């Protein structure tokens, strides 16, 4: 568990690193403006109450939905949802089309993403102990270690004494022993006293490095998909390496391995598993089978917290036939969640997002520049404008400026368009 | 929290609220005559159909036709959406309903704990009046009394083989302490339903079973010596067949294939009481190309005995919203439960239930011990219903109304 | 023929016609700033999208895109129907292209025939200003270097290791010919992609692949191998791995279960530069009920990066055929390239590429060293392009306008 390393969609993220969470007062109140946030005070307030609840243990089958058009702070309140809830908790962006997958199933995919969102906080302090064996019997045991640069004689206590005597040693034998109420032992296992006769044997151990007396720090934070992922192989490449279609390295039998040693480090008091936030944007774009896996998730105890988000108004059921409901979801699990609106934001609003923005990404501009991306915000998308950032500050550097004006943003215009317009240029 | 029906035994007229039901008198007097109907026999197989406005306690009124047929009669509810699973064919996830509905009753020797409790994951001591222990609580024994609602001075009796805490009464505010040592080992009746003999006997289901594998698909070989041995106890006498209750709720999503499966289960002798449940007025049939009024095929709306649920009354209202308050330890001014009942009447009850868990972290926050007016409008304005939610993203969309009043 | 983007280095100001391009002056300066976006780390896991008109020459900016990364970057063209394949599951068609476009930097020792060329399947000589040898021609080697069409009296590079034949340049009208023998073995910096290492260690395709059995489907096996391998070499230092660029052509035709890959294979820290092109205005996504602009889901039009392609002017398409033209080995008169262009103007690029080479054959019956205007006209009246073939079509089923003038 100590070499599983944490594995994290960061580009997903990338856009909201200019969040620092939500920006509430003692009371409950919303600020104008504090965590990288711009309004929306209604919806901020709204999921500024569900966090507590999340901590007062009150969301007994309970999730949330985030109803609002396209740039509305959807994707960024539920992040915020996350940073509020606690330190380095597990938040899983997903979209309703990639559910839709070719290979996997449309919940082995949901599946992996749920164990995405429940993590694991470790606190474990051990005293190692390790080396050879050099026996003295006092009134209850001293045993001498002996290691690759140290040698240390320690008086055992009477607990360690009933544990040794049940796993036979003798001089010589090379031993991993914990005041942690911890027993190990190698019997005969040394490399010191090995023939070159035998080389099938591998009866001994090494001697170990450093010294006997070790203090072993382990602060690990990682979802329970990083421990999956970890042990599939028979690791630095693994961040890079994903070229087979089928995939058939995660199996259900590798999984109940995983189970049963998580539940064993949580009965041991060790570390305790935390369940964190699972956001699923286009919500509408769920099967029918896909919403009866989420109202069964909802039950269980161990399961995060089940944020949606819709920007569509009313839509058929996908998995039924043809059946119109609010956000596409079905009234099973609609009466589950409750729903907090996103407003649009003004003009004004914009460009103070803008500021905001440029500040975190690097991108020094003038203030009439601020005002003709803000244009762009309110006729198109807040991602488009937002979008125009980084290709002006380009422009910008290659005519010798640092600072972006309305004429670098209009060239950004011309040759980077949006979506709508790009289509009906073609005529 | 249901304690049965609430219906008078000789006139069969429903008391506005009793036995945990409150109102819908009309559908609860149609639902008495049901369980008559059964009973004489002039019902033969046939199944009931509980239409109605939402929220109207449809669950609840099927919960009441349990406890009134008999004492330990097994009572399930199932929702038609969960049937279609993506591992689990929707044949097993209906036989599985149906075998949680299908009871037997056995004579069995196991030790019951009796006495009054002095309350504290957690420690739990108890006493009688002859001698005192201490119970280190199980996980799942927390969770069991919990909603139980069990406090410090109750005298309860706990069936170690079961597992169920049973509330025999206080001593004081009376029933007074048992005399003798806590566990006595008794000759009761146990009722466990098919389905559960087939969990009991089958494979253990490990420590997160929704984190990955299969579903309760329970073997057909496992199936088979539970079938069996019950077949072997009928013959013997040593158990007793009771047909419990199947509540089926989203009806209008049920496949043909599943009425065919269901009336199918319903030919048995043994079959149980199917209780269907339809929130929709007109809905097409699923898997037949032709429409019919709450889903259900052109053969069996005419076998189907059809009860209907109405919309509460303000002052019916007003106690359900309450009865809820004090079950979440919610404590609200009478001006604001006035406000959350005037919720209740265009929106939903399960929206005005919603708003209740929320304002009361806002009240918290405020440090307050009375939830008010103004806790409740503000849950109202930050948590959107439904229908509101649906207007506030159309409008968003597209303006489908201008300044000047014109359309388009 | 294309040499690369064609664009200034610091003003990133694109020169009318240069480097193997002609025109669109807007979509190579946006093409130019998204590859200073990925290297300055500004755009990270980002698409491309190349819209606009066909034939706009959405596949020579993209290829332009590949030589302005790196010396030797892989760059691979692949159409969306190609993808929907009788064998061969839609994954692989999928992963071959993913890995086809990921390539590795490995320094080996292979000999490279250096010296000039003395032209004549067949037979080329070459020679050097120390030894003369004589060569019999391999079947592909003839292919090879007529697509790099080398002339006699050339100086060229072979590495007999990759087949790869490179122009150095010419003695004679200047580069001076080697001094030592033909053959050097150097340490020179070998780059394949990850699917040409699969199908180098995979079974070899034998003659007439099309005629019958399976398609090029890596076996799992193998894959695994290389994959193993290709790690080996990174943690020692001995392969660099390098993220080419893929060209992704007709994206209206993908599937929602492709885009949802896409984005998986997009996720890695060595993905490749995706570059989409669309030839569509508005088209419905496929998988989807819904529609969208360039066909792309409602979730992709955010995330990827749009570049507009726009129609070639009279003088822009002047050249384009002309640079054809000498490619085709075809001599034309002033005028009939004027009546080409004018061609392209109305009809297609493409439809205008196609009325060369048939040109040619009408101009090689009548024995003429220059084709004509009279060569031309005949070639747009016997050969229809699609509107006008539609047309005399939709004319011959049924007479949509009489003589009248009346319709219907
Ligand atoms: N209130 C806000 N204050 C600061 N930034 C905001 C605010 N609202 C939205 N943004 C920013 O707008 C940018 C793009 O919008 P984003 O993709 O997050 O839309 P969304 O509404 O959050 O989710 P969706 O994708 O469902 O519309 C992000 O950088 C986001 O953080």
């Amino acid at each position: 568990i100590s070499e599983v390393r944490g594995n994290t969609r960061d580009h997903r993220t990338a856009a909201h690193t200019h969040i620092k969470g939500l920006g509430l007062n003692s009371s409950g109140i919303a600020e104008k403006q504090a965590a990288g946030f711009v309004g929306q005070c209604a919806a901020r307030e709204a999921c500024g109450v569900v966090v507590d609840l999340i901590k007062a243990h009150k969301m007994a089958g309970r999730g949330v939905l985030l109803a609002g058009g396209p740039g509305t702070g959807k994707t960024a309140l539920a992040l915020a949802i996350s940073q509020e809830l606690g330190t380095k908790i597990p938040f899983c962006p997903i979209t309703g089309s990639e559910i839709y997958s070719t290979e996997v199933k449309k919940t082995e995919v949901l599946m992996e993403n749920f164990r995405r969102a429940i993590g694991l906080r470790v606190r474990e302090t051990k005293d190692v102990y390790e080396g050879e064996v050099t026996e003295m019997t006092p009134e209850t045991l001293l045993i001498g270690l002996k290691s690759a640069r140290g040698q240390k004689k320690l008086r055992l206590d009477p607990s360690i004494y009933e544990a040794i005597q049940k796993e036979r040693v003798q001089v010589g034998d090379v031993i991993y022993i914990e005041t942690n109420t911890g027993a190990c032992k190698r019997v005969g296992r040394s490399d010191a006293y090995a023939t070159e006769f035998d080389l099938e044997a591998e009866e001994y151990v090494p001697i170990p490095k450093g010294e006997v007396h070790k203090k072993k720090e382990i602060v690990q934070d990682v979802t329970l998909h990083d421990l999956d992922v970890a042990n599939a192989r028979p690791i630095i490449s693994m961040m890079g390496q994903l070229m087979k279609p089928k995939m058939t390295e995660i199996t259900d039998k590798l999984r109940m391995e995983i189970n049963k040693v998580v539940q064993k480090y949580i009965n041991q008091g060790v570390a305790e598993l935390i369940p964190g936030v699972l956001f699923i944007d286009e919500a509408h774009m769920l099967d029918i089978e896909c919403f009866t896996y989420l109202n069964k998730a909802l039950e269980s105890p161990i399961a995060p917290i089940v944020v949606l988000a819709s920007n569509r108004g009313i839509a058929t059921i996908r998995g039924a036939d043809d059946l119109k409901a609010a956000h596409g979801i079905p009234p099973d699990f609609l009466q589950r969640l409750l729903i907090i609106p996103t407003h649009p934001y003004e003009p004004d609003e914009i460009r103070r997002i803008v500021r905001i923005r440029a500040q975190t990404e690097g991108v020094q501009l003038t203030d009439a520049a601020v005002d003709r991306v803000a244009e762009h915000g309110v006729r198109i998308s807040l991602r488009y404008c937002l979008q125009l950032l980084a290709p002006a500050s380009i422009l910008a550097r290659v005519n010798g400026r640092t600072q972006v004006d309305v004429q670098d943003i209009a060239e950004a215009e011309e040759l980077f368009l949006d979506a709508r317009r790009s289509a009906n240029i073609l005529t | 929290h249901i304690r049965g029906l609430g219906v008078d035994a000789d006139t069969l007229e429903p008391r506005p609220s009793s036995q945990g039901l409150v109102g819908q008198e009309k559908a609860r007097k149609a639902a008495a005559v049901v369980l008559e109907m059964i009973k004489q026999g002039k019902i033969a197989g046939r199944a009931v159909l509980i239409a109605g406005p939402p929220s109207t306690g449809k669950t609840a009124i099927a919960m009441g036709m349990a406890q009134s047929l008999g004492q330990d009669v097994p009572f399930t509810t199932l929702a038609a959406s969960e049937i279609f699973s993506l591992e689990m064919s929707k044949t097993e996830a209906l036989t599985q309903a149906f075998r949680k509905s299908i009871g037997v009753r056995i004579k069995e020797e196991s030790e019951i704990m009796e006495g009054e409790v002095v309350e504290i994951q957690g420690k739990l001591t108890i006493k009688t009046t002859d001698m005192e222990a201490i119970y280190d609580m199980g996980s799942k024994m927390i969770d069991a009394m919990t909603k139980e609602r069990v406090m410090a001075g109750d005298i309860i009796s706990i069936d170690k083989s079961s597992g169920k805490i049973t509330k025999l009464g206080r001593s004081y505010a009376f029933l007074q302490c048992p005399e003798g040592e806590l566990q006595k080992r008794k000759e009761v009746v146990h009722t466990v339903s098919l389905h559960e003999i087939d969990v009991i006997n089958s494979r253990t289901q490990g420590f997160l079973a929704l984190f990955s594998g299969d579903t309760g698909e329970i073997r057909s070989e496992i199936r088979d010596q539970i079938n069996t041995k019950v077949a072997e106890w009928k013959e013997e006498g040593k158990a007793e067949i009771v047909p419990g209750v199947l509540f089926i709720d989203e009806v209008h999503m049920l496949d043909i294939e599943c009425f065919s499966y269901i009336n199918r289960a319903l030919e048995s002798d043994l079959a149980p009481i199917v209780i269907m449940a339809s929130n929709r007025g007109v809905s097409r049939i699923r898997g037949t190309d032709y429409k019919s009024p709450h889903g259900l095929p052109l053969d069996f709306l005419d076998r189907v005995v059809i009860i209907n649920t109405h919309p509460y009354t303000p002052d019916e209202l007003r106690q359900i919203l309450s009865i809820r308050a004090q079950e979440e330890e919610v404590d609200l001014t009478p001006d604001a439960l006035a406000l959350l009942t005037k919720i209740g009447q265009e929106a939903g009850l399960r929206y005005a239930s919603n708003l209740i868990t929320t304002s009361q972290l806002i009240a918290a926050k405020r440090r307050a011990k009375q939830v008010g007016v103004e806790d409740v409008q503000r849950s109202f304005k930050l948590f959107y219903d439904p229908a509101r939610s649906v207007r506030f993203v159309q409008e968003s969309e597209k303006r489908l109304i201008g300044n000047d009043g014109v359309v388009d």
